[PDB]
């Protein structure tokens, strides 16, 4: 039953997907979009402003997406981003990154941002 | 009526992080099976969606554990 417990968890994870697809929640939603697109938390996402959100970032198109000068959409909420770096885990600014940047830049990056709402 | 369905999914993805052996993480364990606890107090739907996001972020956090084709 080792490839049967393989199957069983296919199943399992196919119809919790279709149960929060279900749900409707516009912040299950969002996390489970951006992970489609390769956007995804690196850590458990934060309960309180206490903890920080790390999200991993592919590509300049997924920044261009949930970014905008220091606020980072994630979750059906707002961010604001403390630390970005790359993929060589150096430190990155945000005017930095920009479409001519871009591909001098290591990719993926990751954003460090506090709940702003 | 929606909230005995988050309530249930709640429970399927603890069960699904289960089988992913994240029961081999001590502090990561703790803290799913609390928000998990806590899902299914939930008096309100406010407090049990999110602490869902918390929950399934887990598992979205985890590279490879699942298939990109369910999302």
């Amino acid at each position: 039953s080792e490839d049967k417990r393989a199957k069983v968890t296919s199943a399992m994870q196919t119809m919790l997907f279709t149960m929060l697809r279900k749900l409707d929640n516009d912040a299950l939603n969002n996390i489970i979009n951006n992970a489609r697109d390769g956007c995804v938390p690196l850590n458990i996402i934060p309960l309180t402003t206490a903890a920080k959100l790390m999200v991993v970032i592919p590509d300049y198109n997924t920044y261009k997406n949930t970014c905008d000068g220091t606020t980072f959409t994630y979750a059906s909420a707002l961010w604001e981003i403390q630390q970005v770096v790359d993929a060589d885990s150096k430190i990155v600014q945000l005017s930095e990154i920009s479409m001519d940047n871009s591909p001098n830049l290591a990719w993926p990056l990751i954003v460090t941002a506090l709940r702003a709402n | 009526s929606k909230m005995s369905d988050v309530k249930c999914t709640s429970v399927v993805l603890l069960s699904v992080l289960q089988q992913l052996r994240v029961e081999s993480s001590s502090k990561l364990w703790a803290q799913c099976v609390q928000l998990h606890n806590d899902i299914l107090l939930a008096k309100d739907t406010t407090e049990a969606f999110e602490k869902m996001v918390s929950l399934l972020s887990v598992l979205l956090s985890m590279q490879g554990a699942v298939d990109i084709n369910k999302l």
